[PDB]
DNA sequence: ATCGATGTATATATCTGACACGTGCCTGGAGACTAGGGAGTAATCCCCTTGGCGGTTAAAACGCGGGGGACAGCGCGTACGTGCGTTTAAGCGGTGCTAGAGCTGTCTACGACCAATTGAGCGGCCTCGGCACCGGGATTCTGAT
DNA sequence: ATCAGAATCCCGGTGCCGAGGCCGCTCAATTGGTCGTAGACAGCTCTAGCACCGCTTAAACGCACGTACGCGCTGTCCCCCGCGTTTTAACCGCCAAGGGGATTACTCCCTAGTCTCCAGGCACGTGTCAGATATATACATCGAT
């Protein structure tokens, strides 16, 4: 059998999400979320596919950034894996509340 | 029809592939639920915006345009929707 | 002498309902001036973005409760809009 | 006057003549500066209200920068509304962290 | 030439321009030569968009710009990604960057 | 309705920097909404500058500084300097 | 000049920010970083004053400026 | 006697948390700002008030940069906050590139 | 070390649907005129910035021990990565409905604007009380035993 | 635990100057009235958001395996800290000069508003070629033997 060693297919995912442009998370779920989350704000209300697909690439823009700060800290640790301290450092460093 | 629980529609194979195209190697298994709470806390003052844009403009349905000047006002402008 | 304004008396009857034997200094009142303005430009600024974005070319009440609900925290916004909502039905019984 | 009216501390006239003048629209809505105003009027009596409570807790009367940062900081609605702002002479909330501390 | 574009020998539209400052509550008059100078504005930053745009687009072979073409031209000039770091682009993706420390040693 | 819209001024800008490329729908949507970002930014800056200087005209004195105040150094040479030159442009003919 | 800024002065704003220990290059560091933050607002500050045709740089020109870099500043009448 | 290290590093975080004085001596800064705005257009009259405004911000700026270099240190499992930790917070921050 | 398997890139056909162009229409832009206010400009006042000098003095600078901290090396295990069969349900696609965005007609009340009036608040001046400051005592710590 | 030793908190006296209140008035806020049009509301409509159902198959998932790094420990070595002493130039007080901030008065000319005209610009239709896809192969390289 061939089996790559851990960090092979890590680094070639890392360059085939980078290279493409597509939505990560899946729609109809990422449709469902956003649906939940404005049921608690006001009721009976519709999104234009147009706004799904906006918040959807505003999310992954953000959650992008996010880890992208997240490994440059866990680099800073003397690390590799990123962890919740890292994500929670980053927000905080970045001024999210 | 009532809709519980769909924060676990962002699964963990998701998260992962978010991480990689931000250049993450390795990805502890707690950032999962992590990731989606924040992801949650981003949503929740996105939408929260949309909807007040929504509700001044005397409509039932959040535009693109909406979600737009709410993420311009959020600091996080978006090009591709309308302006 | 130029005759700058500024929102001093304002902030100081302010305090004396809300604190009778309390003062502030004069870099205090600075600093109340400021956030006064600030917080006036950002809420004049986000119901003028309102009044474009729904092409309508007034600036009501209506727009400045909805800047209000954005710029402000979800307590403070509550508590801001209540207090606007009852100083505007009490302007409008009075004649 | 219109703050008679509206039992407002703050002006109506003069926010609806910044309104005005400030070219935020063509035409200011008579109802706007009342509502701008008791916003305005909400706020800093907060931060006021807070401001006395920590320059009481201080033992001082008179309100300096020290006690508008405490106040704006402490509460966290008002540290997320100015998060941005520094304010001259205010200094910073005294917080040292756990790690830091000696055994 | 009738147009103030032809004028001022720009392709962005100095009359539109006009009357978005006029029709966008700015200012109470908007002089002459404001909408002349920001169409000018305007039209060297798009042209300076496009240009890297272009050339992106070149490297990857494909005659359309497309948003990730746009991207690339943003995130690759310093300058221009200052100008737009606070800036999300839909269907723009990332640059690809790998640290040092996570390649194989 | 007529949406108005940059589409054409940038299939000009493209035709004058590239001559033989095109651009998606898309890449329109984006193009569009940057002029309208950038237009934003530099007229609100000339109007805060209008207002601060107590001057009740948006002249191209206020959008030059504008330009200078929010782009970089040298994007905002080049295009202080196009601006100046449409300007006199202008005023010439 | 830029070494104006006192190793004691840097060593008492780390203080006031939390800071317990501090390194040896993090004074240099620091210097660097404050040079280009002023670079930055004196730039902003001093095109204000040249558009108002003025050459006096008044405080509140430095607090418009602080303000366009979203760093409002409280206390000077901004 | 002698105190042992970091016990008076942790007095001075306490007094200098409690005041609200200027940490950068005034004349040493007001030099650096005109050597700094002599680049940018010469002859330049500066206001009292506004070289106190920029000592102001320049120390909000430099303690709130400090503060989150620290947090980057904490982090790191350090104390000692070291360049990086700086180009770290300054890299998260959105100002290094 | 040579060799084998798996992933990527590629060469080319194929088919499409998104894009560039043609055409028509009409709304927003262009031009000419007027009149009105806002802005450029010269005088003037005079504030406030710049500039120099001395004194005492807090603070910056320099040198030393060392003691704590950072950094490197090393061992352990575990949990995160990778693989693989399985099940989940996302995705594509045809059809149907209707809530609600979007456009349009009206007429109305609500806002701008102008004249007169006046008092709200700004500027300047004067007073004394709160906070700045300083010395002795308690203590609350911090360090060595 | 327990000892002394500094730093700091606490408290009373002092003192000083800026905050709090009063006088003048000025200029903008209030009030009354007329005109115009922004939009609030009722109507019509028709685009699209929702809902559904079915076939397909990409993606998620849970488990087996294993091994690479997170983490804890230990050792070293060094490099900031604390403190004392010498240096220095920040700081405060005081006076001088003058540069230019700001205000006023005057005048010109630059732009808003209005009306008439007509062409750029948008909406729609349509042909077609840049690009996405499925399939077959050469090529790189990473790992087992």
């Amino acid at each position: 059998p061939h089996r790559y060693r851990p960090g092979t297919v890590a680094l070639r995912e890392i360059r085939r999400y980078q290279k493409s442009t597509e939505l990560l998370i899946r729609k109809l779920p990422f449709q469902r979320l956003v649906r939940e989350i404005a049921q608690d704000f006001k009721t009976d209300l519709r999104f234009q596919s147009s706004a799904v697909m906006a918040l959807q690439e505003a999310s992954e823009a953000y959650l992008v950034a996010l880890f992208e700060d997240t490994n440059l800290c866990a680099i800073h640790a003397k690390r590799v894996t990123i962890m919740p301290k890292d994500i929670q450092l980053a927000r905080r460093i970045r001024g999210e509340r | 029809k009532v809709l519980r629980d769909n924060i676990q529609g962002i699964t963990k194979p998701a998260i992962r592939r978010l991480a990689r195209r931000g250049g993450v190697k390795r990805i502890s298994g707690l950032i999962y639920e992590e990731t989606r709470g924040v992801l949650k806390v981003f949503l929740e003052n996105v939408i929260r915006d949309a909807v007040t844009y929504t509700e001044h403009a005397k409509r039932k349905t959040v535009t693109a345009m909406d979600v737009v000047y709410a993420l311009k006002r959020q600091g996080r402008t978006l090009y591709g929707f309308g302006g | 002498k130029t005759r700058k304004e500024s929102y001093a008396i304002y902030v100081y009857k302010v305090l004396k309902q809300v604190h009778p034997d309390t003062g502030i200094s004069s870099k205090a009142m600075s600093i109340m001036n400021s956030f006064v303005n600030d917080v006036f430009e950002r809420i004049a600024g986000e119901a003028s973005r309102l009044a474009h974005y729904n092409k309508r070319s007034t600036i009501t009440s209506r727009e400045i409760q909805t800047a209000v609900r954005l710029l402000l925290p979800g307590e403070l916004a509550k508590h801001a809009v209540s207090e606007g909502t009852k100083a505007v039905t009490k302007y409008t019984s009075a004649k | 006057t219109r703050s008679s009216r509206a039992g407002l501390q703050f002006p109506v006239g003069r926010v609806h003549r910044l309104l005005r003048k400030g070219n935020y629209a063509e035409r200011v809505g008579a109802g706007a500066p009342v509502y701008l105003a008791a916003v305005l009027e909400y706020l800093t009596a907060e931060i006021l209200e807070l401001a006395g409570n920590a320059a009481r807790d201080n033992k001082k009367t008179r309100i300096i920068p020290r006690h508008l940062q405490l106040a704006v900081r402490n509460d966290e609605e008002l540290n997320k509304l100015l998060g941005r702002v520094t304010i001259a002479q205010g200094g910073v909330l005294p917080n040292i962290q756990s790690v830091l501390l000696p055994k």
